[PDB]
RNA sequence: CUUGAGUCUCGUAGAGGGGGGUAGAAUUCCAGGUGUAGCGGUGAAAUGCGUAGAGAUCUGGAGGAAUACCGGUGGCGAAGGCGGCCCCCUGGACGAAGACUGACGCUCAGGUGCGAAAGCGUGGGGAGCAAACAGGAUUAGAUACCCUGGUAGUCCACGCCGUAAACGAUGUCGACUUGGAGGUUGUGCCCUUGAGGCGUGGCUUCCGGAGCUAACGCGUUAAGUCGACCGCCUGGGGAGUACGGCCGCAAGGUUAAAACUCAAAUGAAUUGACGGGGGCCCGCACAAGCGGUGGAGCAUGUGGUUUAAUUCGAUGCAACGCGA
């Protein structure tokens, strides 16, 4: 997640991190793990994703 | 709650005619003794307006200008924890609080007669000297010191 | 001192604290500052504002190095993750690059259980 | 005899299995550089690590474990279960044209083999995580949850243990019975100009008809309609316990009672109530304010205590200047 953007302009273009690393993944691995909780709690997102 | 009252229109100042000044008299008023109030507001509003030399409502305004808070903290019970979050005080509130503080502090100035006390506090205020201004300092310091939540 | 005029700015946006370290493009730390060390503790130290006062507080040290422009290295969630940057730039710093060096293992060590209430 | 079962040819997909390599991201540890007063942690904290220089930051090195993204309503396997990439050894499944054997089939007590995790033995390995254990905190207490550490173990080879909500809580094989939407993999055909359109096999999701069901629900992948064989149930507690046998290094597994005792135990659905469950609302409920009580003297009621008697009744909000 690189951001050089030539030419001066006080704009962070931070949105990049918010489309890959950062939270979601970081917050995911933060605390404990799952081992079995994903194949269910995570695979239960489809039971909802259906509609 | 669901209700939506507002600002109960107040009768304009008698010896003058300023709504702001009017409510200032009510704040100082007690036991529904509106007359006794005015007999104190003006007497002290004069002993001061004299020194300042300028019209009462001017020395009056200046005094308030100091004891005028711009932001204050508002208790909030969100998440089993009472977080103190500051917020800019509306225009109308600003004048009110000031007047309330001025009197509440003037009343306990240990002087001789209420009038004299009022006059003094009103002065000290016009230059961050009395307790009125003090309050605003502690209140304003409350904010920022909580700007994190702000 | 050395007059680097241009180095990097590492930002440790830990979930509890936030420290900002300025060093030349080599790695040699020129100067650093930390949120918790900048006053407020515990609860308030882990807020966005916290990191801000820290960032500026760091510049008040490395600026003596004649630092003009500098990149930005950020890693970790929590507040002051972005805040620090703004105060850093606003404090009069020719910013250029900003990268999230946040460590993301492709599944390696087992994270600690903890937190259970 | 050929339609059941199998064989051959040619493809197809696959985290199927055994062995051996190998890459990158990260953690930790060691050494050195820069740098300086904190870091770490929580609800706060504290234990802890820091001036013997931590933390951060950079460089070099060591080592173990696990493979982000892809990745899924996904795939493979008998089940357990199996995810980086590469090689070698190997098993199954499916389709297609066809060619071949000619009922060689289905099921299966006993038996044999496979069996998550934890556990056990020998010898290795040990980064991270973590029973035990030790501190710190919390609490009335806290032999816990939370924090700081941390041994077994988790990893490996070989052997043992055979259990789990080993679950679809639904045995295997076969034939029939309206539909709809979708995933995945093979295949015939058609200007595929381009994807595409007409289909036709395997595996698999969700909805649902008939019918089945106590209901919830199941519903061509049935819990519907039928056939072949098997395993199992016969009230709750006592009890998957005791005794005996067999097995096991052990922990324990497996086989399996009675005495006694109860009139229930139980499944599903229903209404309501409650939830330190969720959504949307009202009220001086809160918030915004003004004035009070709680301290003082006294009035008064109550409890208490006392009294020969202190007459009886009212006692959360809804009793206590209340019946009076
Ligand atoms: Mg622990
Ligand atoms: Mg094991
Ligand atoms: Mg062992
Ligand atoms: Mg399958
Ligand atoms: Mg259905
Ligand atoms: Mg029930
Ligand atoms: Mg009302
Ligand atoms: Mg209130
Ligand atoms: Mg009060």
């Amino acid at each position: 997640i690189k951001v050089r953007e030539n030419e001066p302009f006080d704009v962070a273009l931070r949105r990049f991190k918010r489309s890959c690393e950062k939270a979601g993944v970081l917050a995911e691995v933060r605390r404990r793990e799952f081992y079995e909780k994903p194949t269910t709690e995570r695979k239960r997102a489809k039971a909802s994703a259906v509609k | 709650r669901r209700r939506v009252i507002g600002q109960r229109k107040i009768l304009p100042d008698p010896k003058f005619g300023s709504e702001l000044l009017a409510k200032f008299v009510n704040i100082l008023m007690v036991d529904g003794k509106k007359s006794t109030a005015e007999s104190i507001v003006y007497s002290a509003l004069e002993t001061l307006a004299q020194r300042s030399g300028k019209s009462e409502l001017e020395a009056f305004e200046v005094a308030l200008e100091n004891v005028r808070p711009t932001v204050e903290v508002k208790s909030r019970r969100v998440g089993g924890s009472t977080y103190q979050v500051p917020v800019e005080v509306r225009p109308v509130r600003r004048n009110a609080l000031a007047m309330r503080w001025i009197v509440e502090a003037a009343r306990k100035r240990g002087d001789k007669s209420m009038a004299l006390r009022l006059a003094n506090e009103l002065s000290d205020a016009a230059e961050n000297k009395g307790t009125a201004v003090k309050k605003r300092e502690d209140v304003h310091r409350m904010a920022e010191a909580n700007k994190a939540f702000a | 001192r050395k007059q680097v005029s241009d180095g990097v700015a590492h930002i440790h946006a830990s979930f509890n604290n936030t420290i900002v370290t300025i060093t030349d493009r080599q790695g040699n730390a020129l100067g650093w500052a930390t949120a918790g060390g900048s006053g407020f503790r515990g609860s308030r130290k882990s807020t966005p504002f916290a990191a801000q006062v820290a960032a500026e507080r760091c510049a008040d040290a490395v600026k003596e190095y004649g630092i003009k422009n500098l990149e930005v290295m950020v890693k970790g969630p929590g507040p002051g993750r972005e805040s620090t940057i703004r105060a850093l730039n606003a404090a009069g710093f020719r910013i250029t690059n900003i990268t999230d060096v946040t460590p993301i293992p492709h599944n390696g060590c087992r994270p600690p259980k903890k937190r259970r209430v």
